[PDB]
RNA sequence: CUUGAGUCUCGUAGAGGGGGGUAGAAUUCCAGGUGUAGCGGUGAAAUGCGUAGAGAUCUGGAGGAAUACCGGUGGCGAAGGCGGCCCCCUGGACGAAGACUGACGCUCAGGUGCGAAAGCGUGGGGAGCAAACAGGAUUAGAUACCCUGGUAGUCCACGCCGUAAACGAUGUCGACUUGGAGGUUGUGCCCUUGAGGCGUGGCUUCCGGAGCUAACGCGUUAAGUCGACCGCCUGGGGAGUAC
């Protein structure tokens, strides 16, 4: 649903340069944009359970992306954990 | 800014107030940052079964492209308003502007 | 495979001699290529050959005696769930020495009647025969 | 390619009291027939038809 | 490292979900006339309506339920399950090339969440129906069956329940192994007519080979051949019962 000129932003502005897809900071801010906004969607209804499962999957994965850059570098993950706010 | 096809039959007692009621809704929409990309009128058609004890509409259809907020006060002054009984509002999924 | 690409690789020789397929194909690892050599010094296959550079790919070639597939098991016995590993006074005989049991020693991927030999055991990959 | 204002290719398709022809005897590949019944409802409701 | 897994870019199909209004068919009474000997039903009456105007007609209302055709050998969803039209929000899937990451995976006891129907609780709603209950006759006696009314319920909001033959009675994931007949949805080449002819994917229905199976059968969507992890079984009854 995140539109299109928003993943180029996020992309960019959390890509080592331009159109780097799919690394672990891109894929995370991807993943938390979504969230936040998914986040919106469901205090309005908490009666879409069907929708709320994507949800799950959206907050399930980032985790794991998550518990990937920790094993694997530090230091670019401490300093994505506040860069993006996150582990609150 | 995803197109639309406003359809909405004005009946032949509410025919009175045709243009006033086109103009002002398209006034709306323009300045709504709402441009026409097509407009045509069916004339006054016959229905098929006799709607509100009337059995004559004139058939318009403005279909403009409009933004996904601009839409919501539009029905709403449908629903308020007598001037036409059913507005339906339509989508594209395509870019499709001319007409038939 | 996903998690025993070892398996696989017997699972693919068995199916394909069951299908009486000429020859199968899998990706290559260097153990895989190891138990190759094994087998094609054991008769058991006729050839292999590893084509690719950032994918190598074994070409194992399948061997009939007339109709009949020249193996008839080849069962995975050390497996990620049991690892199995003898003394060299406990190697197995397969097939009461009919067919080779392929070990992985430290010197190396040899049959089983080499690694009695040479008094060294080690973890037992599969029962060939 | 077709959709619901050309009243013409549904007449066709329907009866008089207004029923949609089963596919089993016009041929449609039953993607046409999806939109196809679309068409046919939104023209009822809209009242081209009964 | 790039083959698994993912991110991206672009499109496709869909009863996937939550909302929001939306319209008719049918539905009963009233609002009136039109009409007077009927309405009603079973094993049979009868019970209940009606001559106080009863049904039906058209007329408007009221209000709730549910969306006949399409409709399917269809589809989507983890499963439960999802079907009028239209908008808003939303989920997942798939296909084509390309880019990116760089094993980021699989499975999961415990845990967490969803979960038909009935039911419960709290407020409403109540057009039809319908356990209970209320008339008649039963039948060997009738608290048979039945028909006549009929309340909970059914519907909505919130909370609880947490169960089903919740079933493909078939755990999840990966790989490999002959065919034939279809359906649905993409897409490439060439007919650059719409299909087309030839591919190529995803889903899906049915035959059947080897194999497997006690047999029935399954059979590339395996119940074949294997690998990872989980759940489970251990004669029938007692009993999914007692504590």
């Amino acid at each position: 649903s995140l539109s299109t000129e928003a993943t180029a932003k996020i992309v960019s502005e959390f890509g080592r340069d331009a159109n780097d897809t799919g690394s672990t900071e891109v894929q995370v801010a991807l993943l938390t944009a979504q969230i936040n906004h998914l986040q919106g969607h469901f205090a309005e209804h908490k009666k879409d359970h069907h929708s709320r499962r994507g949800l799950l999957r959206m907050v399930s994965q980032r985790r794991k992306l998550l518990d990937y850059l920790k094993r694997k570098d530090v230091a670019r993950y401490t300093r994505l954990i506040e860069r993006l706010g996150l582990r609150r | 800014m995803r197109h639309y096809e406003i359809v909405f039959m004005v009946h032949p007692d509410q025919s009175e107030q045709v243009p006033g009621m086109i103009e002002r809704y398209t006034a709306a929409i323009t300045g709504a940052e709402g441009k026409i990309h097509r407009l045509e009128d069916w004339g006054r058609r016959q229905l098929a079964y006799p709607i509100n004890k009337l059995h004559k509409a004139h058939y318009v259809l403005m279909n403009v492209e409009a933004p996904q907020e601009v839409i919501d006060e539009l029905e709403t002054t449908f629903r308020f308003n007598d001037a036409v009984i059913r507005s339906m509002v339509m989508r594209t999924k395509h870019a499709v502007t001319e007409a038939s | 495979s996903m998690q025993d690409p070892i398996a696989d690789m017997l699972t693919r020789i068995r199916n394909g001699q069951a299908a009486n397929k000429a020859a199968v194909t899998m990706p290559s690892s260097k153990l895989k290529v190891a138990i190759a050599n094994v087998l094609k010094e054991e008769g058991f296959i006729e050839d292999f050959k590893v084509e690719g550079d950032t994918k190598p790919e074994l070409e194992l070639t399948l061997k009939y005696f007339q109709g009949k597939a020249v193996v008839e098991s080849i069962q995975r016995v050390s497996r990620p769930g049991l690892r199995i590993y003898k003394r060299k006074d406990e190697l197995p005989k397969v097939m009461a020495g009919l067919g080779i049991a392929v070990v992985s020693t430290s010197k190396g991927v040899m049959t089983d009647r080499a690694a009695r030999q040479a008094g060294l055991g080690g973890e037992i990959i599969c029962y060939v025969a | 390619e077709i959709d619901y204002k050309d009243i013409a290719t549904l007449k066709n398709y329907i009866t008089e009291s207004g029923k949609i022809v089963p596919s089993r005897i016009t041929g449609t590949r039953a993607k046409y027939q999806r939109q196809l019944a679309r068409a046919i409802k939104r023209a009822r409701y809209l009242s081209l038809l009964p």
